[PDB]
DNA sequence: TTTATGTACTCGTAGTGTCTGC
DNA sequence: GCAGACACTACGAGTACATA
């Protein structure tokens, strides 16, 4: 009946999508089309970007004739996801330029259906058009990998530093306690094709990052087995977390001197 | 080493008989401290010759810089006690501090087991230094009663209410200002010590504008021989200038000055502007309107006007009291208007005490106002509860 | 969008301690603290803009050389000093061990020291007190009231004063000779006035002239920037004639677009500042003032109140 | 209980002799009590007031808004101080007062009256001493009268009528409660001691105790009851008038104000002061009565008097701003003197 | 937004989208132009009266340097935003450290009402400020300086925006009504201008709710009675009338021509005592004490009716404080 | 020591989460 | 794998300052 209809298969599945980027943004504003759902939405600092997809391929059903701008609230959205049972089949249901999109949390398949919904918030921003550019380097490691080194070294320094040359990958983080320099060579494994340090090379890439904001970053790697990271000394940098069927980039803004 | 220590280190005394001044307190601390065994034997059930028997803990205040921490330090060492000490650097709070330092209240040096004839250098002394850095006070309190080793404490405040527990569960010493003499005679030592020519009549003016800090005159001393090593009597009142330590002031104090005819006078203003009175309320602007109000009216007046009497003047401070009390209820209400605290500070303090300034009739009497609000408060609460039972 | 040049207030910010103007025994006692390298504890204040932190960053420059990037810790309002989170900072920073020439130290930096808490200062007592062989510490507050006398009393009282108009005008002179830009005495002397003695002020405006018309001449000096409203004020107060004091108030602040409150603090500072009449005329003046004060507080703010205050001023002054 | 000042209060409009024009105000408002709206009784206190409320209460429903009880109400400010104030509840109305600290008894008003609007169709709020009011919870009751009004409904008791507000004032019914006549004091009087047990000699006694008591019933019958229990139960032609030992430390101050005006008999006329504050006693009130007894001493003069009550009402509007009473008593005593000397 | 323009204000319709729509402070803004096209940008600071074009003249220069959406580009903080310490602490210090996420430039930070920020954060702000400044610029907008450090003060650039003169009131009138297809009597302008006080804000508002009081928006023009009616300020003839009755005639005359003055189209008492104190000073007295009574009663009873009371009270009051004050010059 | 909001700091506690282990 | 252990973030109550 209503117009856009998008029925998940698992209340799982967004439940855990919206907590991948729910701390590190206040504002999201959805854009829902028919080549799927994205999300782009900037942190208060304006230095973290996130810009969420979600493909067709990831809905049991989907189908949404007219473009549609929901514009939300991460806070009061995962306050709605946090109540219902997480087997439960979610379906977003919002009409022609609405008020509000309403939460079908129908439990398991029949009996109970709840109707949680939750007001549209008014976000005038546009979709910023950053998708890519030449980068410089494009490695690729684990995600569990990424996260340990970035949760090891956010306890000795405030900035860790990424540096790649020469087909090498190297993490350094000088303060007060210490200064790590936890370092990686790329390899790639047929027995454990999970596990490959995959590496490009153009030119070499000196660039520093807060430790805050890439926690944040590393929050979100349990969506994703494979974590992809391109630098660029005039780009921002790329977290790309490959999903079901779309994707979860992350726009970090690297330090100046 | 020399020439890369700092000089308040490297002239620190090595006996009791290098501290200038205060040779009474040090001398009861010594004889508390050569006694504690005696009245631990004794079981503290009753005083000594000079009433150390009853006390097994003692505390040190005093201005900074004149010796506290120096002579603790002197007198633990001397009698071989395994100095354990713990600082403001250092955590105090209740949980650890029953983690802390409980379990030591009656264990031994082991330390003083390996150094060490040394009869008495396998014990702790327990020095909390800087007490006024904080239940902190209530554990120290506790420990104070049920202590099995010798327990001394520095501070530098006994008035303040949150050393009031501490009243009597210590043996009080009280330090205070040292005599110039032994100041005069340490810094020519360090003078023809350190190859600088010192003149015997600035050591007086050092100690009078430092007001009686030991460590601040020996930097003094240092950073003035850095380029110019000569110190005469030309240069004396700049470097008293310079070097002038504007300390905050106690309320009696404040009112005192205040109330002085000196400052309102015409060659008073010179130097004491009604800025520097404005500065000197606002050290403490929650005592000092109700200082005022409470002895303005019990001095001789000096700055009466030709033709006015003594009571026109009370009644020309009175309005002005009764302004500042609405001046105070606009900044402390829902509004919160602080930007309005100079105008206070003038309608309550200044220009009351601008008019009935002299010497006082009798002395400065603690604020009344307080416990009687606070009784007027009890006296409504009964009040009320005997109006709502027999309603 | 083009990278901005670097403001001269930075690009010509002083390097070496003689570059530092004003204060002259202060600068030569530390130069000499420099050569000699026996860092004492110290406090240095004053008014704003004066050289204060400057100095303090170029006697920690010079004192120790290549070890600038780990033998100094510089601290700030920005970072989170607070008693528990930071006490350990400076404890490990203190107690770390690196290897220095033989008279230099390390330098804690505790950049706009003013604004700590009272518990930091009295955990910083005895780290001061304990470590005082291997670390130095270099507080650069703008108020001292606020260090507590136990900092007080193992410090070495490093008193800044406002600089002179010559100091000024040399710097002044050589910044201009480095930069190669016309210049009349009169705006030179229009620009000290302006500044009162603050050297930051001085350079922004010379900036704002410079980029805004070419010449520094008075008449542009004054056209961009406005002659400073307490000298107005005082101006305002002190006159004879009352209908003079009311022009004075319309023209130059009330037609200038300044608020009434602001002309009202600036009274209230003018004239608990001012010394030439008699203090209980000042007592007198400030309750108005107040008075005054609170009604534009209350809500009512209108020229009308400013007239009254000087109507009412004005019968003070004249005794009735 | 034994008090008389409570054993004799007349329930309903009939028992109230005391007006004839405003018991048949009040019984005209009582004929169709639909549409009541908001009433604000207003004049000296001790003139029954709070009796005409309750008979106004009990005519509009019936018998039983007289039976009351006490309910506790737990109330949370800001931080976490604890200031619960009981309400005198009872079914068909709701009696509240500010008792409650002055600066935060708007949280008071806003939670209670919402809570008591969540639903004989009205619960009458009455509120004793409005006056008292800081002008915060009348800014509350603005639009907590006009928004629920079918729901709820106010008796606003006060006894003086500047502290309120404009608004209030414009959205409430005004009712004037004249003080007794001597005349009537005396017959209420009689009406007490002959339903009573006293033996009068003359009936001047009744008058005599009308002309001091200045209009007000409530200490008429105070003085009434203390003068039988300390005549034996039998009142004497020449008992002296006994007057509250209020109004005794009043006389005695203004006495040391008036024969000696030094320093000295100023710092034992603000210890005089301090002992009567911590007295439980409202600053206006004590103003009043200092200002009113300094004026009727007879060694004074028609300017001295002037200038007395100009500078009295300098200092009353002085106390309407202010929060330490004590410093602006002390300044109208300091002033007084320098007028006298 | 919804509907884009033609369903907002006035006030917010008419808001400057380049430094050149900026009328008025013409110092300041070939100042700013000539900063930003030689590449120079220091830390601004605006001061001025509410209404005169501090916030329009930063939000067009921050569109200027950067592309269409500045705000991507711009960490804009406001009253609105919490901005204590921890704010500075986190917000302010990431913005400043980082590098710019869209394209190649210098951070702006734009803190609007920074006069309500907390001493502390101004104290944080300023080490903030001072360290970051490479590649960092900070501008503050502040009607009141009293409520900033003087540390803050001393470290900014400061720019002074006039309240707005004859000229660019007049300009902007004129851009209105060629935009609204409207009509307007010199006379009515010069009301306008009048009733401005130095307020462009109020400008454009009684033009909105003159352009709603006519009956035919086009054909019919705004006249000065059009303009006093619809925002209720005493006309200059009843203002002379009544003041002429005040001072010749008596206290009947007077005190009935001020009600009907006050009753004929609803004055207020407020407005029309500056009225008359704009009337009395564009007199010559010569005695001060004539000056010294008006000032100070005029003000007592200005404050009273701020205060709110009775009204008839306060006209007898107005009536006598002036018929007092202008027989003590004679 | 009452004051009477708003801010900032500090501590303490209660759970909540992932990490080792048998 | 369930259980304990572990240190982490989040939350709540208390204190102290408020113009140079
Ligand atoms: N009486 C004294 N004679 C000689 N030197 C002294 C004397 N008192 C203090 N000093 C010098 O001051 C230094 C430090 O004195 P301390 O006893 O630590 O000061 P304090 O009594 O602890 O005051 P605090 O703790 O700062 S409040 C010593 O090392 C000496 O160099
Ligand atoms: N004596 C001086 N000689 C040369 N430049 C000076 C001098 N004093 C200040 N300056 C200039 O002032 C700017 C920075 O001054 P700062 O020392 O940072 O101000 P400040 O003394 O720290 O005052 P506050 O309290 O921090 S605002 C630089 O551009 C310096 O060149
Ligand atoms: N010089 C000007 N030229 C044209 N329009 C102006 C000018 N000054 C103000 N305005 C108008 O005034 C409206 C609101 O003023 P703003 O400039 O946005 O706010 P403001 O002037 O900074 O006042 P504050 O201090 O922020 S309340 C703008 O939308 C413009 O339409
Ligand atoms: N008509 C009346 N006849 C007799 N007594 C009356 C009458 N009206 C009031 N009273 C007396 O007034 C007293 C109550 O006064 P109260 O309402 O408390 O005054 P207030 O409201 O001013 O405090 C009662 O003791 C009652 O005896
Ligand atoms: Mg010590
Ligand atoms: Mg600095
Ligand atoms: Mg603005």
């Amino acid at each position: 009946a209503s117009m856009l209809e998008a029925k998940f298969e698992e209340a799982s599945l967004f439940k855990r999508i919206i907590d991948g980027f729910k701390d590190c943004v206040q504002l999201v504003n959805f854009q829902c089309k028919e080549d799927g759902i994205i999300a782009q939405a900037v942190d208060d600092s304006r230095v973290l970007l996130v810009s969420l997809e979600i493909g067709v391929e990831a809905f049991q059903e989907y189908r949404c004739d007219h473009p549609v701008t929901l514009g939300m609230d991460l806070t009061s959205l995962s306050k709605i996801l946090r109540c219902g049972n997480n087997t439960d089949t979610l379906t977003l249901i919002a009409d022609n330029t609405p008020d509000s999109i309403i939460l079908l949390f129908e439990d398991t398949k029949k009996d109970r259906i709840a109707e949680y919904s939750l007001k549209l918030m008014d976000i005038d921003a546009d979709f910023l058009k950053i998708e890519e550019l030449q980068y410089d380097s494009t490695l690729s490691l684990p995600s569990s990998e990424f996260s340990k080194i970035v949760r090891d070294l956010s306890q000795l320094s405030d900035s860790i530093n990424i540096m790649i040359t020469k087909e090498t990958i190297k993490f350094v983080a000088d303060g007060d306690i210490g200064s790590g320099s936890v370092i990686i060579k790329p390899f790639v494994d047929m027995e454990h094709p999970e596990t490959s340090i995959k590496l490009e090379m153009d030119q070499p890439v000196d660039l520093t990052f807060g430790a805050k904001y890439l926690l944040d970053i590393i929050k979100g790697s349990s969506l994703s087995d494979r974590v992809g990271i391109r630098l660029s000394s005039e780009a921002p940098a790329l977290f790309q977390f490959d999903l079901k069927s779309g994707f979860l980039q992350f726009f970090l803004a690297p330090k100046f001197n | 080493r020399e020439e890369d220590k700092l000089w308040t280190v490297k002239y620190a005394p090595t006996n009791l008989q290098q501290v200038c001044g205060n040779k009474g307190s040090v001398m009861k601390l010594k004889n508390w401290l050569a006694n504690w065994e005696n009245s631990k034997k004794n079981s503290f059930k009753h005083a000594g010759k000079d009433g150390s028997g009853v006390f097994r803990a003692a505390m040190l205040y005093g201005p900074p810089g004149i010796g506290k921490t120096t002579a603790a330090h002197l007198v633990a060492q001397e009698l071989g006690y395994d100095i354990l000490e713990q600082n403001a650097s250092d955590v105090r709070s209740k949980t650890l501090l029953n983690a802390g330092v409980k379990n030591a209240l009656d264990n031994m040096s082991v330390v003083g087991y390996f150094k060490h004839q040394n009869l008495n250098g396998k014990h702790f002394v327990i020095i909390m230094d800087e007490v006024d850095g904080m239940g902190g006070v209530g554990q120290l309190a506790q420990f104070c009663r049920k202590t099995s080793t010798p327990l001394i404490l520095i501070c530098n405040e006994r008035n303040l209410p949150k050393m009031r527990p501490f009243d009597r569960v210590c043996l009080d010493i009280q330090f205070r200002r040292p005599d110039a003499n032994s100041i005069k005679s340490r810094l020519m030592t360090i003078a023809i010590r350190e190859k600088f020519k010192l003149d015997p009549n600035v050591i007086d003016r050092l100690i009078q504008t430092t007001r009686g800090d030991i460590r601040q005159v020996i930097n003094l001393l240092s950073t003035i021989s850095t380029t110019t090593k000569t110190i005469n009597h030309e240069n004396i009142n700049e470097i008293s200038k310079a070097w002038e330590k504007n300390i905050a002031l106690k309320p009696f104090d404040i009112a005192h000055k205040m109330l002085d005819g000196q400052i309102y006078s015409d060659i008073g203003s010179r130097n004491f502007t009604l800025n520097d009175k404005i500065a000197l309320y606002f050290d403490d602007f929650d005592f000092t309107p109700l200082m005022i109000q409470e002895n303005y009216l019990s001095t001789r007046p000096s700055v009466l006007k030709p033709g006015q009497s003594h009571l026109e003047a009370v009644a020309e401070a009175a309005n002005c009291i009764s302004l500042g009390d609405i001046v105070e209820k606009k900044i402390r209400s829902s509004e919160q208007l602080w930007s309005l605290l100079p105008l206070h500070a003038v309608l309550s303090s200044v220009y009351p005490a601008s008019k009935v300034a002299g010497h006082m009739a009798g002395r400065i009497n603690f604020t009344a106002w307080l416990g009687q609000n606070s009784k007027s408060a009890k006296y409504y609460r009964l009040l009320q509860e005997i109006h709502y039972h027999t309603r | 969008t083009l990278s901005l040049q670097l403001p001269w207030v930075e690009k010509y910010r002083p390097q070496v301690l003689s570059d530092i103007v004003g204060n002259k025994e202060t600068i030569d006692r530390l130069q000499q603290i420099a050569k000699d390298g026996n860092m004492p504890h110290m406090i240095i204040s004053g008014m704003p803009g004066i050289g204060k932190t400057t100095s303090v960053h170029c006697l920690a420059h010079e004192l120790l050389g290549r070890s600038y990037a780990d033998g100094v810790l510089e601290l700030n309002a920005s970072d989170d000093r607070g008693i528990d989170v930071v006490r350990n900072q400076i404890k490990h920073f203190a107690q770390k061990k690196l290897h220095l020439p033989p008279g230099k130290h390390k330098i804690v930096i505790l950049d706009e020291a003013d604004s700590m808490t009272a518990g930091a200062q009295q955990a910083l007592r005895r780290t001061m007190e304990l470590y005082s062989n291997s670390t130095r510490f270099a507080f650069a507050c703008n108020q001292s009231n606020k260090i507590i006398e136990p900092l007080q009393s193992r410090c070495a009282i490093l008193r800044y004063s406002k600089l002179s108009d010559e100091d000024v005008l040399k710097r002044l002179l050589q910044i201009i000779k480095l930069e190669d830009v016309k210049y009349t005495n009169d705006g030179l002397e229009a620009i000290i006035f302006t500044a009162e003695g603050d050297m930051r002020q001085a350079i922004n405006n010379l900036q704002s002239t410079v980029a805004g018309h070419g010449l520094v001449n008075a008449d542009n000096v004054f056209k961009i920037v406005d002659s400073p409203h307490p000298l107005i004020v005082k101006k305002m107060l002190l006159a004879s004639n009352l209908e003079d004091s009311i022009q004075i108030l319309r023209t130059d602040l009330w037609k200038k677009g300044y608020s009434s409150i602001d002309i009202v603090t600036t009274s209230f500072r003018v004239t608990k500042n001012l010394a030439q009449v008699k203090e209980s005329v000042r007592l007198e003046m400030i309750k108005e003032i107040g008075l005054t004060h609170m009604r534009i507080l209350e809500g009512v703010g209108t020229y009308l109140q400013l007239a009254s205050m000087l109507a009412k001023i004005h019968k003070l002054n004249n005794k009735a | 209980m034994s008090l008389w000042v409570d054993k004799y209060r007349p329930k309903s409009l009939n028992a109230l002799s005391h007006n004839e024009e405003l018991t048949n105000f009040l019984k005209s408002l009582s004929d169709q009590p639909r549409d009541l709206p908001h009433l604000l009784l207003y004049g000296p206190n001790g003139t029954g007031k709070k009796t005409r409320c309750m008979a106004l209460l009990e005519s509009i429903f019936g018998p039983g808004v007289y039976r009351l009880k006490i309910d506790v109400r737990q109330f949370v400010t800001a931080s976490n101080r604890k200031l619960e104030l009981n309400v005198v509840s009872s079914p068909y109305h709701l009696e509240i007062t500010p008792s409650d600290m002055g600066n935060n008894d708007r949280i008071v008003i806003q939670e209670l009256l919402k809570e008591v609007a969540q639903m004989h169709r009205y619960k009458c709020v009455i509120i004793n001493e409005a006056n008292s009011l800081t002008k915060d919870a009348q800014a509350a009751l603005r639009r907590t009268m006009e928004k629920y009004s079918k729901n709820i409904r106010l008796i606003m008791v006060c006894d003086s009528m500047s502290p309120i507000i404009a608004p209030i004032k414009s959205r409430c019914l005004l009712i004037r409660c004249p003080a007794p006549s001597d005349s009537e004091i005396s017959t209420i009087l009689s009406d007490v001691v002959t339903n009573e047990r006293i033996q009068l000699e003359t009936k001047d006694i009744l008058k005599r105790i009308a002309q001091a008591s200045n209009g007000n019933l409530r200490v008429s019958l105070l003085m009434l009851e203390s003068m039988a229990l300390n005549n034996e139960l039998a009142l004497k032609s020449s008992s002296p008038i006994i007057k509250p030992d209020w109004i005794i430390v009043i006389h005695k101050l203004t006495r040391k104000i008036v024969k000696e005006r030094s320093v000295n008999s100023l710092i034992e006329c603000r210890a005089v002061l301090y002992d009567l504050l911590a007295h439980c006693i409202p600053a206006n009130i004590i103003l009043k009565e200092l200002t009113f007894s300094l004026l009727d001493v007879e060694t004074l003069n028609t300017t001295n008097k002037s200038s007395i009550i100009e500078y009295s009402s300098v200092f009353d509007e002085r106390l309407s701003l202010g929060n330490k009473a004590i410093f602006h008593l002390e300044g109208f005593i300091a002033k007084v003197m320098c007028c006298l000397d | 937004e919804k509907r884009s323009k033609e369903n907002l204000p006035w006030v917010e319709k008419y808001r400057p989208e380049t430094l050149d729509e900026v009328y008025g402070q013409n110092e300041v803004i070939t100042t700013v132009r000539k900063f930003v096209d030689e590449g120079k940008l220091p830390h601004l600071l605006f001061y001025g009266p509410p209404g005169t074009g501090k916030t329009s003249t930063i939000v067009a220069l921050a569109r200027e340097i950067y592309g269409k959406n500045y705000s991507n580009m711009v960490l804009e903080l406001n009253a609105s935003d919490d901005r204590g310490i921890d704010v500075v602490r986190n917000q302010i210090k990431d913005f400043a450290s980082t590098r710019q996420i869209f394209s190649k430039g210098f951070k702006l930070i734009i803190l609007d009402e920074a006069d309500a920020m907390t001493n502390a954060a101004q104290n944080a702000l300023r080490r903030v400020i001072e360290r970051y400044t490479k590649n960092t610029r900070f501008c503050v907008l502040a009607n009141y300086a009293h409520k900033l450090t003087p540390a803050l003060l001393s470290r900014c650039t400061r720019f002074r925006f006039q309240p707005l003169p004859q000229e660019a009131i007049e300009r902007r009138i004129a851009n209105v009504l060629v935009h609204e297809k409207l009509k307007l009597s010199p006379n009515a302008e010069k009301a306008l201008i009048e009733l401005s006080n130095g307020d462009m804000r109020r400008v454009l508002n009684v033009l909105q709710s003159c352009k709603a009081t006519l009956d035919n928006p086009d054909e019919d023009e705004i006249s000065d009675d059009v303009i006093y009616e619809c925002c209720g300020a005493p006309r200059p003839s009843d203002l002379k009338a009544v003041l002429k009755s005040i001072l010749e005639d008596d206290w009947g005359t007077a005190h009935y021509t001020l009600n009907k003055v006050r009753s004929a189209k609803g004055l207020a008492l407020i407005d029309l005592i500056e009225g008359i104190v704009k009337i009395l000073e564009d007199y010559e007295l010569q005695n001060e004490e004539t000056r010294v009574h008006l000032l100070t009663k005029l003000a007592d009873i200005e404050y009273s009716i701020s205060k709110g009371g009775n009204d008839q009270i306060q006209g007898s009051a107005v009536i006598g404080a002036i018929k007092a004050s202008f027989e003590n010059e004679t």
